[PDB]
């Protein structure tokens, strides 16, 4: 049953930047690479009512979690309070995503650097958020 | 250290003609003013190894630089040692620019908003918009600037070439002739100044010391002669006096003949003594 | 200003932890004094961004490359790729270097120490982000303690005749610390300082106000030109140099007249690039 904006389940998550280029672990960072139809690029969105959050899972990993490490990385990980994601939904399947928590008293958010608009390469990293207007802060979740 | 206590103008690598400007709290990316609203002095905290950024306003005198978290906003508010008032300053090699960080936070840095002609906070990129040009307020103010040098014994008077054939360099009264006019330009590479008078493309104020005491303007087409560079070092308590010092050998000093301030008193160089026959207002035509 | 500088390139975190280099792959180790810890910096002006080439003798081709996306830095082929390029961005006041990835200049060198490689992170105020790259030559002669070889009699060496007796001289190896001395870099005057073991402050120095002699005194007075001396490398060697005083550049460490006879005089002398103007500066055996 739904309590939010955002139903439960499994999801593609995309760059604004790319259409074609998919969230999936590489190592220990997170990238966009290429379309694999492979559970890697699958990830299970799960609300959680007592702190009005969000957890993300990866179906190819379903203990692993999209978390942040202590160097400005996002990072699938064991669940912590660092796995809570707090969206902002601005637009039809466009969210700005913030870390629940505080980080450095700022709000944080998961950033994507681009040149001239190409990610590729890139790690998924968290980054200070100060509005809803920043383009490499702006993620796509699509139901699949 | 080698920056603690240096008062500076701070200029956009991405518009070099905007500089930080400061008043009542605001700050904001101004043309060249060539004075206080546009000075800052840089203070350094050794235990924090970076440095607040302090206006030199007239009025209000306690004014560092300051981020106004959680907003990306920057201002100028009053000292109290504050994290989100230092601020590392990262010399980018090669660039000859600073990106400038927030202590508080390093993930910030400084982003010139060139179009609304303001400051933000912002995370890193390879733009020109977070890099800028932290330079002496006296090597910024007098770079590429035309002036009008005067003897303090008498204001009405000029430092002038005699004509575009007539290489001496004589004292006269003012008369807004082009060989009335000197345009300052640093050498950073010699660390010192040269004096291009404008009624000739290359012709530089000059210590003849093949011949004494004697100075004229020679070409510039002569390679290696510290002989035409010059210290201009200001004299404490003003705003548009120096003493004027020779590259070649800094015991000379520009000299008035003899303190006298007829049409026609020679400009020579003689032995540094400070006295206000060897002082210069460096002045804008009016 | 940095192009073409060999360098090399240590820990903030830990000044005996240099970039190392062997086979594409990058860790952090203890002083060399070598190639494998030797990197040539290439300015890209348009970048405005250095490649950090290695000095390598076998593969002459590698640069420090981020494997991105990963946490992972090691040297590849270069292929003048955005993650092997890096901005040098100097802390002023603090004297060391934040090495920024031009790929993604978010993210910087980070020493873990404990693991003894380079990771990344985002910028921050720790010392693990900080390094320190000093040219060659300096970082492997400041604080070494050596003995100095005339490049005419390699089994002798310059030496302090005593504790009492300032004078120097050369005389046959005999592992004493009278025939040791230990470099110091001045920063502030870009030039060394030879400190005889055998005193605290005793360095070696050229005695002006008495022609070409050159003793030891103390280093006790704050400002000298005597007391300093620059060295530089003989090309196509890897341990000789020259050794000029600066006070006067023109002026060089000689051998008096060639002679390598126990007692031969050591002073000043004009520069003429000769064998007796020579001195191979080693590791004590
Ligand atoms: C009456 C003079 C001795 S004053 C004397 O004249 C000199 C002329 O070379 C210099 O200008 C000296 O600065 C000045 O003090
Ligand atoms: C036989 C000598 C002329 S050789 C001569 O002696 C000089 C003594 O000051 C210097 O040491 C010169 O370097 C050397 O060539």
């Amino acid at each position: 049953v739904e309590r939010t904006f955002l139903p439960n389940g499994n999801y593609n998550i995309k760059s604004i930047f790319s259409g074609s280029l998919y969230l999936n672990p590489v190592s220990k960072s997170l990238t966009f690479s290429n379309e694999s139809s492979a559970n890697n690029q699958k990830w299970n969105v799960e609300y959680m009512a007592e702190n009005r959050c969000f957890k993300i899972s990866n179906v190819a990993e379903p203990n692993k979690y999209l978390s942040y490490d202590n160097f400005g990385f996002i990072s699938l990980d064991s669940l912590s309070n660092r796995c809570y994601w707090f969206p902002i939904k601005i637009a039809v399947n466009t969210y700005i995503m913030l870390s629940l928590n505080k980080v450095n008293e700022l709000d944080y958010a998961w950033d994507i650097y681009d040149t001239n608009e190409n990610i590729l390469s890139q790690p998924l990293l968290l980054l200070p958020n100060f509005d809803i207007y920043n383009s490499n802060q702006m993620f796509k979740l699509e139901k699949i | 250290n080698s920056l603690n206590d240096k008062i500076v103008t701070i200029s956009c690598k991405a518009d070099t003609n905007l500089f930080f400007y400061q008043v009542a709290g605001n700050v904001s990316l101004f043309q060249q003013t060539r004075n206080y609203l546009e000075r800052w002095r840089l203070i350094y905290d050794s235990n924090k190894a970076a440095y607040k950024i302090k206006s030199m306003d007239i009025h209000n005198t306690n004014l560092v630089l300051t981020w106004n978290a959680p907003t990306h906003n920057i201002s100028t508010q009053q000292d109290s040692n504050a994290d989100n008032q230092y601020w590392l300053l990262l010399k980018d090699i090669g660039n000859n620019s600073f990106i400038i960080a927030s202590y508080k936070n390093p993930n910030l840095v400084l982003y010139a908003d060139t179009v609304a002609r303001n400051l933000k906070l912002s995370t890193l990129n390879n733009s020109n918009y977070i890099k800028f040009i932290i330079e002496d307020y006296i090597i910024s103010d007098l770079n590429n600037f035309t002036c009008k040098i005067s003897p303090i014994l008498d204001l009405n008077k000029v430092v002038q070439q005699v004509d575009v054939t007539n290489l001496n360099v004589n004292l006269y009264t003012w008369d807004y002739g082009r060989n009335q006019k000197w345009t300052i330009r640093y050498n950073e590479e010699k660390a010192a100044y040269q004096f291009f008078n404008t009624i000739l493309s290359n012709g530089v104020l000059t210590w003849i010391f093949s011949n004494g005491n004697t100075v004229r303007v020679s070409s510039s087409n002569d390679q290696n002669n510290d002989a035409q560079y010059w210290l201009i070092n200001p004299v404490s308590d003003t705003d548009e006096t120096y003493t004027i010092t020779n590259l070649r050998d800094t015991t000379k000093a520009l000299d008035l003949y003899g303190g006298q301030t007829a049409n026609g008193t020679a400009i020579q160089v003689f032995n540094y003594h400070g006295d206000d026959n060897q002082k210069w207002n460096i002045r804008n035509p009016p």
